[PDB]
């Protein structure tokens, strides 16, 4: 699975770059790791 | 390291709206999220904000998460206060090394009685306990609302800051609260004194409870 | 639902090492950040360590690095604090808990019941039971001090528990001596002195101490 690096936006939507910016909603992603105010953090697609 | 500190005690009357505060003591409160959680006596806590101001499902939504950044703090306000509500609320977030940080906890009575202020008794110390080589007074502190207070022991005049041991107010049967205290004294120092009090302080009022060595 | 039961711990003396085991029911386990939290009795909750879901990743509060060990088992559902160089301060109930994916592993959703963990030189020792002799509302109050037990806990019941009205047993006090003491107390009528009688009845298990104590008025 791609892991995508996302934060939130300078429903929700997350900003994340890939392995080149593209617009998430959090309902198709997953967090890996505590997400974090302020700063970003990993996640995988819902999908995979 | 860190503190988040929040009020001690907080308390309200049903229907009314209490804030509970939570104030980073270094570092940004923006630098990471705050969450509450509330932990009901004698129950594991469970959460009510997350993500700042985010309520589960499930948490009613007189439940509130504020942040403030020139403060550098955070709130949870409480709406329409009900009697389940009397609970500890515990504010959390994390510090600079990512390591997660509860705040000192805040109290929140539910104000649901009449004011009541409290009955005192101190024991001397038995017989038998002086027949031992020992000698303890026994202050208990019964039936009295709200369930806060601070006790003041004196030898003669004199303060005593030394041999005290108190516990904190817990509810009695009939709903109101006590409390006891403790002065571990030698027969010697027991004897020695005139008197011994025991001065106990509810919302500003002072009864005292004094024992004298002739019995 | 997901429910986690900490086993493990107990009694310890300083320097001494402890295990404390959780084992989750449920389907999440594999996917979860887990953590343990410690609550002192009446003292506020303090985070102690946490572990990533692939055990990768792990933190501990600055009061226990260095001490204490979090490991986990995926295949058993088990979580483990391994408790080693204890000091007096470590006494606490530990709590296991979950950081689920729907929080963004940010917040602890399901909590264990809790395991107690003491640490202490103390020995094994049994009260010593003193009488508290009573003195408008002509009520009096009469009690008994349960002194120097350890460790915990001590039941008290009146004249065999017939006695319910007006009692009060008070949590108890830890002294320097590193024993616990307690009191209890009964409020009666000023009446009732001279022809009733009064027994607190003293249990302490971990020294298969039993004591009944007739509490007389005084002079
Ligand atoms: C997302 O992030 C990229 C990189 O910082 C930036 O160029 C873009 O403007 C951002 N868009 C939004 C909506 O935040
Ligand atoms: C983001 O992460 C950095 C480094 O981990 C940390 O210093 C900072 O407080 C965090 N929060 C913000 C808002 O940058």
């Amino acid at each position: 699975c791609v892991t995508l690096e996302c934060r939130q936006v300078n429903e929700e939507i997350k900003n994340c770059s890939f392995n080149v910016y593209a617009l998430f909603y959090r309902l198709d992603i997953v967090p890996l790791e505590e997400e974090r105010k302020g700063n970003s953090s990993k996640y995988r697609l819902i999908n995979c | 390291q860190v503190v988040f500190s929040q009020p001690h005690s907080v308390s309200g009357s049903p229907g009314q709206t209490v804030t509970i505060s939570c104030t980073r003591s270094s570092g940004s409160i923006d630098n990471e999220y705050v969450r509450w959680y509330q932990q009901r006596p004698g129950s594991v806590p469970t959460i009510v904000i997350y993500k700042d101001n985010q309520r589960p499902s499930g948490v009613p939504d007189r439940f509130s998460g504020s942040i403030d950044s020139s403060s550098n703090s955070a709130s949870l306000a409480i709406s329409g206060l009900q009697s389940e509500d009397e609970a500890d609320y515990y504010c959390q977030s994390s510090d600079d090394n990512f390591n997660w940080v509860f705040g000192g906890g805040t109290r929140l009575t539910v104000l649901r009685q009449p004011k009541a202020a409290p009955s005192v008794t101190l024991f001397p110390p038995s017989s038998e306990e002086l027949q031992a080589n020992k000698a303890t007074l026994v202050c208990l502190i019964s039936d009295f609302y709200p369930g806060a207070v601070t006790v003041a022991w004196k030898a003669d005049s004199s303060p005593v800051k030394a041999g005290v041991e108190t516990t904190t107010p817990s509810k009695q049967s009939n709903n109101k609260y006590a409390a006891s205290s403790y002065l571990s004294l030698t027969p010697e120092q027991w004897k020695s004194h005139r008197s011994y009090s025991c001065q106990v302080t509810h919302e500003g009022s002072t009864v005292e409870k004094t024992v004298a060595p002739t019995e | 639902q997901v429910q986690l039961v900490e086993s493990g711990g107990g009694l310890a003396k300083p320097g001494g090492s402890l295990r404390l085991s959780c084992a989750a029911s449920g389907i999440t386990f594999s996917e979860d950040y887990m953590h343990w939290v410690r609550q002192a009795s009446g003292k506020g909750l303090e985070w102690v360590s946490r572990i990533s879901y692939d055990s990768d990743n792990t933190w501990y509060a600055d009061s226990v690095k260095g001490r204490f060990t979090i490991s986990r088992e995926n295949a058993k559902n088990t979580l483990y604090l391994q408790m080693d160089s204890l000091r007096a301060e470590d006494t606490a109930v530990y709590y296991c808990a979950r950081a689920p994916v729907w929080t963004g592993y940010t917040s602890l959703d399901v909590w264990g019941r809790g395991v107690l963990v003491t640490v202490s030189s103390a020995s094994t020792k049994g009260p010593s039971v003193f009488p508290l002799a009573p003195s408008s509302g002509g009520t009096a109050a009469l009690g008994c001090l349960v002194k120097d037990y350890f460790p915990e806990p001590v039941t008290v019941s009146w004249n065999s528990g017939a006695l319910t009205s007006g009692v009060h047993t008070f949590p108890a006090v830890l002294q320097s001596s590193g024993l616990y003491s307690l009191s209890s107390v009964v409020t009666v009528p000023s009446s009732s002195l001279g022809t009733q009688t009064y027994i607190c009845n003293v249990n302490h298990k971990p020294s298969n101490t039993k004591v009944d104590k007739r509490v007389e008025p005084k002079s």
